[PDB]
């Protein structure tokens, strides 16, 4: 389940230029997907570190 | 192949006479307005067009017996009334034809200054007023 | 650092409305900040001191200028909010740059939304550019360094 | 835009009120903008940030001003309300022109009627324009462009 | 109007006191405007605006300045009021003049009395005029022109 | 008047202190005017305007200034009712001169007594006077002219 | 006087304090003024003012200011109020002086304690003094000339 | 002193977070001072005075500036209070210095925590540099000297 | 091992004619952001380059029967709009080849100015122009 | 017995030349800070150091062919960055060694200026640059 639903968010970057102003939009996404998981139960871990 | 010079000139203003001893501020001006957003690689502004100016008009003529056509013309406000005239200023040729035409609207008069007398002013009496308008058209065919 | 950098160079990025590059230039940005809000106890036989305890984070809203934009994506999106009450959240990021216009360093600013639209007066005796605000609520933010 | 336009070129049209064109010249206007009012709720276990929900859509009242007019249509309609509440609400049309003089972007304004009249103060050792001031208040307004 | 008029050339007249050519003329003059009080309501249901009724007409008091005159007709009216409870109102009118010195336009208070009086603080390393100040309460007024 | 008069020359007298002629010299003098207090009412049926009536006269504070005299009368008289609240209320006339020096017009106050006493702050690097400063209560005051 | 004195040169002297020369010089001395507070009341029939009656005297706090001194009698006087509660009221001298040094007029402040100290803010980018600032709470001062 | 210091020379500390030189310089320090509160009572017969008592000692808020500096332990810190309410209080030291580089006064500063964040503003048109600011909250300071 | 001397060249503007007698304001500037840190050792700032600006051009001609050049590019401002022109400012050598070029990048005028008119006025009208531009690039190979 | 003349000296700034035409700005300056105490006898201030300053620094030379060293350095600015070089500047003696040395920590160019031109203009083009830095040090031995 997880691994489909992040492979759909980052389709929108498929054709985008291969630098750090991509880099870093790519990371903030994946993160915010996986924080709601964490606070909703299937994640293990006191903090998201 | 040569330029033109600048002393042989007339300006018809409503008056009974032509000939002026100097004339100036026949100017145009805009302002500008200016920008730059954040995100652009120059580190500068980019300039367009704003308002636009005008400049007021001063005429200087020497004092003749029985002429008192600038306080006449001065005389004629009345609170917000005023008697407002087309001013042409022209520079002519060598058959005394126009050749430049600086044409101005709604011209009146804002202020109106007199000589300073002198025990040893051995000079001539000049007279001066100074014009608000409306607006400046070039003509040079 | 030893010499910090300057703030007149930035990028405004939307995540869930379509992309133009028109929507990306701003003039001015504000409200990246935070506080929390405290308590205050006076224990009987400490004369020297109140204690203070924490309650909550609290943010700002974030606010955006520029001069007008006629076809705008945000402001479509800003309508939908205004006129009809419906309401969908966004994602955005803001980037300070270097001289190689790569981040310094980013804010990561979750689940936002349309509270304010406005445009400044007119006036025919001044010469100025017309100049439009938008300002938005979120819930947190987050920085990548 | 490019180069985004200024501000100092419009036309404010009435329907309703006979036409006349003195009454579609003025100095300024202003309170073309909106805002949404909103509540807060602190969720048990949820120390990051407060809820906030929205509630209702807000409009200011529209100003417009002008040199003194002694004839206007527009005052009668005013008139008549201030002295009589007789109310006839008007609808209104804000024009930012562009250099043919067409619209850029226009404002529909809704369902609009005055609630304020006044003329600024008299002094006898100022040279200055006697100022006219009218205040409307309306539901809504709409955005083409 | 084409050209607007200036403000600067003006006369005020007072109805049931004697008349002097000193008391009417005034250095400066307002309070000439009006206002509608309302009041706000939610309809359940309709979330793009609030209802807003009217209630009330409301006018601000009238003010007078001038320099002191010692043998006013006007403030001996004032004292009687001030003094004694002695209330007796009177009608005003307030003219504009054009260059004929022919009203444009007047306004017509209704029904007025003294509410202040007061003259401006002494002081002996200044270079001043004294100045008397005079404010009156009214009903409505209405306009002529 | 034709030309009304200033008001840098001046003269402030007391009833029931013993005289000095350094007490009788003042820099300023303010607190000469007075206003009424009213109420509103609304009558049913009635919409141009509310009722006013009203209730009470009213006078501000006497206010006096001058630079620091040592061995004032009016200090002794002051100090006495600070001091030990022994009041013993003095009446007091403003004068307002011409230029034979003597009155135009004068203010007649009743019953006064002292409400405050300072000097203003010393600076070690300032040029200055030291400011003596005295506020009284009265009752009311009349003109004579 | 015939020539009032400048307000720059002055003394302040401590009592139960031990002595030494520099905590007698400061920068600035304020505070040294008073007030009485009153009460109004409304007597049925009298409509041409309102009565007043004193209560009580009161006084402001004393504020001393000078540039930082590190081994200050008077700061350690402080700390053993601010750190502990220990309070042991002293009385005060202010004089202002004559040519000759000798007392014009003084000032005696009745049973003074600490109740504030600061020192004003550094600024790495700005060339000024370090300022020390003190102030007490007094009962009462009477004057001596 | 005789010539007192100036303050533009000074340290700021830290104790429980890993040291670094970029994070021991600042722009600006403030807060350092403190305050009593007191409550009032009237006794009858007693009419010079109210009576004044203490009830706690109060301190402000500790205020750091500086440019942005983007790998900071301190901001670390603070976003583990900020984000995770995990809070570790810190001890601090704040110096003045002399011409040898050693401290003339020093501050203690104890039981610190972090309560607010913030960097300010962007603007496209101005030449700035971008500016942080840390505000901690303490119980109280000692001074050594 | 002779310097370059300051009286032939020619300018590149979209009008009908390159001759001028004057030209100035070929200028280049950048704004400065100082700051210090309350530790440091020196008591003394640190600086480094802000944002940059350029400076108006200033072109000076005699006037000629039947050239109207000036007024007609002023003429072309409507509103915001405006033509915006390149304009080459070059040195030139004995063969009349440029050394030196200044590059000028989006200039319009921004004000116009013509001549003063005198009795005894023994000399050339002189008019003038005032321009804003973006940007400048200096070209010396 | 005889001072130092002004118009023999070279200046070490990281060109490919050492010849100017004029130095100027070669300032050190200190702030006062005042203070009086209420009681003292005299009814004047004490005065004692303040923070540091120092003044830009000006250099003057003809314009070459082929030289563009001034644009050059100019160019190298980039947002934040920009080179800095340590300057030197020397007054010499008949054997065409220093005497007097004025040692200048970090300069970078704030602004670089071009010269006028005009038809009549019978002299030699001179170009110009001022230097910010952060620094001076006055060596004579």
């Amino acid at each position: 389940m997880a691994e489909e639903s992040i492979k759909k968010a980052t389709e929108q970057f498929v054709f985008e230029p291969n630098d750090g102003n991509t880099w870093v939009r790519v990371r903030a996404m994946i993160e915010n997907f996986l924080i709601l998981q964490w606070r909703a139960g299937a994640l293990a871990g006191a903090k998201p570190e | 192949s040569y330029p033109l010079s600048k002393f042989h000139f007339s300006v018809e203003w409503g008056g009974t006479k032509i000939g002026f001893t100097e004339v100036s501020g026949l100017d145009l001006e805009t302002e500008i307005i200016e920008y730059r957003h954040g995100a652009s690689p120059e580190y500068s502004k980019i300039k367009m067009p704003g308002m636009q100016k005008f400049s007021n008009i001063t005429l200087k003529r020497g004092t003749f017996k029985s002429d008192n056509e600038y306080f006449q013309w001065y005389n004629t406000i009345n609170l917000n009334k005023v008697e407002r005239r087309d001013l042409t200023i022209s520079l002519l040729n060598e058959e005394h034809e126009p050749v430049v035409t600086w044409k101005v609207k709604n011209a009146w008069p804002l202020k109106v200054q007199s000589t300073d007398l002198k025990g040893d002013g051995n000079e001539v009496a000049i007279e001066s007023m100074e014009l608000a308008h409306e607006g400046l058209v070039i003509q040079n065919e | 650092t030893y010499y910090p950098p300057s703030s007149f160079h930035f990028l405004v990025e939307f995540t869930g409305i379509d992309a133009k590059n028109n929507d990306h230039e701003f003039q001015s940005v504000s409200g990246l900040s935070v506080d929390i809000d405290t308590e205050e106890f006076a224990e009987g036989g400490e004369n020297r001191f109140k204690h203070k305890f924490p309650v909550k984070t609290k943010y700002p809203n974030l606010v955006l200028k520029r001069g007008v934009l006629v076809d705008s994506k945000v402001i479509s999106w800003c309508r939908d909010a205004i006129e009809d009450f419906e309401f969908k959240p966004i994602d955005l990021t803001v980037k300070l740059l270097n001289e190689e216009h790569q981040p310094l360093m980013t804010w990561n600013v979750v689940h936002a939304y349309p509270v304010k639209w406005s445009v400044e007066d007119f006036n025919a005796q001044e010469s100025k550019m017309a100049i439009e605000s938008v300002e938005l609520s979120y819930n947190y933010f987050k920085t990548i360094v």
